[PDB]
């Protein structure tokens, strides 16, 4: 069973965005689908929810009229067509799976979810980070520091995936310029600096940056 | 119209105790029917990241695959989530959520800390990079590693003038395996400031250690 949502990103208020929910490992083509959000620090909002053939669709209040629920049962995707978008729509989508049998009406029970999609709506220039090198000078501690970014997310790893043990990506922080900064850091052994290549590759989809930066030991 | 409001906002335990999680919905969710009467309240586990799971619904039916250390219970209006032994895996946000009437509402969310043993945290500290000095611009970073608990007093300090207003915090989330926290501290400077100043210090005041821990350079060494 695997619910994996796609498109979302940033859009100027006012604007429309489609997100869609491939669907695997049961008989989506039979079953009742949900899409449910969860904006910035707060808790699930159910938002729309759909049957198996499309003729009975319901829809939060908070979006009537705006959003608008379909499926491609051929294809075993769910979409979200969003439109007149505001402010507060801003939220990370999850597209689940409704417990009630095939041909009942809808549980309002979220047997199965995905791990969501992020849309933001802000009228603000979308703009790519710069990385920069956290240098190292019987463990020792690099980084990067990904600063002046907007907007959210970036994923940072390091060596391409292979090194995963000792990483902490702390969480996005909101300067006053409005941009946000981000920090990565893994420790290592001491004794490979001088030997091992470390490079944190930095990825900000929103600006379509790609950046992988070495990360070079200070020796003195 | 319905509203589930829960308690505690966030809770610590130790491995292997209790931890309980209360939820209350504005209006009574059992439902009468021809059959035995039913709450219509489930339980849902989110770890950061990651894709929510059903724990609980029918109020004290597990999910297939749910451990019996989960345990759901109440009626009516007042109902509780109860984890009979902590894990470190148990470390997440656990949500309450109705569906007797339309539209379905959660609840606010019960943050579950595992409450481990004192950490010290491993301090160490970032000069701006000569990358961004030319840029213009100057970061000074301070990294507190692997520590518990959360708490911990970061005070920078610029010629031993101590510092504020000018630096910003990012903690991680516990530790799936340790269930330790790391800690960012950014001062930002102007570049033509820092060039100005010569001794940078990030001093680390925590319940792990007997005394403050310092971690400083020199601009121009």
């Amino acid at each position: 069973v695997q619910l994996v949502e796609s498109g979302g990103g940033v859009v100027h208020p006012g604007r429309s965005l489609r997100l869609s929910c491939a669907a695997s490992g049961f008989t989506f083509g039979t079953s009742i689908m949900h899409w449910v959000r969860q904006a910035p620090g707060k808790g699930m909002q159910w938002v729309a929810q759909i049957s198996h053939d499309e003729s009975r669709k319901f829809y939060s209040d908070s979006v009537k009229g705006r959003f608008t629920v379909s499926r491609d049962n051929s294809k075993n995707t769910l979409f979200l067509e969003m439109s007149s978008l505001r402010i507060e729509d801003t939220a990370v989508y999850y597209c689940a799976k409704d417990l009630s049998p095939p041909y009942s009406y809808a549980w309002d029970i979220f047997q199965y979810w995905g791990q969501g999609s992020l849309v933001t709506v802000s009228g603000a220039s979308t703009k790519g980070p710069s990385v920069f090198p956290l240098a190292p000078s019987g463990t020792a501690a690099l980084g990067c520091l990904v600063k002046d970014y907007f907007p959210e997310p970036v994923t940072v790893s390091w060596n391409s995936g292979a090194l995963t043990s000792g990483v902490h990506t702390f969480p996005a922080v909101l300067q006053s310029s409005g941009l946000y900064s981000l920090s990565s850091v893994v420790t290592v052994p001491s004794s490979s600096l001088g030997t091992q290549t470390y490079i944190c590759n930095v990825n900000h989809k929103p600006s379509n940056t790609k950046v992988d930066k070495r990360v070079e030991p200070k020796s003195c | 119209d319905i509203v589930m409001t829960q308690s505690p906002e966030s809770l610590a335990v130790s491995l292997g105790e209790r931890a309980t999680i209360n939820c209350k919905s504005s209006q009574s969710v059992l439902y009468s029917s021809r059959s035995d009467n039913k709450d219509y309240l489930a339980w849902y586990q989110q770890k950061p990241g990651q894709s929510p799971k059903l724990l609980i619904y029918w109020a004290s039916t597990r999910e297939s695959g749910v451990p019996e250390r989960f345990t759901g219970s109440g009626s009516g209006t007042d109902f509780t989530l109860s984890i009979s032994s902590l894990q470190a895996e148990d470390v997440a946000v656990y949500y309450c959520q109705q569906y007797y009437s339309s539209p379905p509402t959660f609840g606010g969310g019960t943050k579950v800390e595992l409450k481990r043993t004192v950490a010290a945290p491993s301090v160490f500290i970032f000069p701006p990079s000569d990358e961004q000095l030319k840029s213009g611009t100057a970061s000074v970073v301070c990294l507190l590693n692997n520590f518990y608990p959360r708490e911990a007093k970061v005070q920078w300090k610029v010629d031993n003038a101590l510092q504020s207003g000018n630096s910003q915090e990012s903690v991680t989330e516990q530790d799936s395996k340790d269930s330790t926290y790391s800690l960012s501290s950014t001062l930002t400077l102007s570049k033509a400031d820092y060039e100005k100043h010569k001794v940078y210090a990030c001093e680390v005041t925590h319940q792990g250690l007997s005394s403050p821990v310092t971690k400083s350079f020199n601009r121009g060494e």
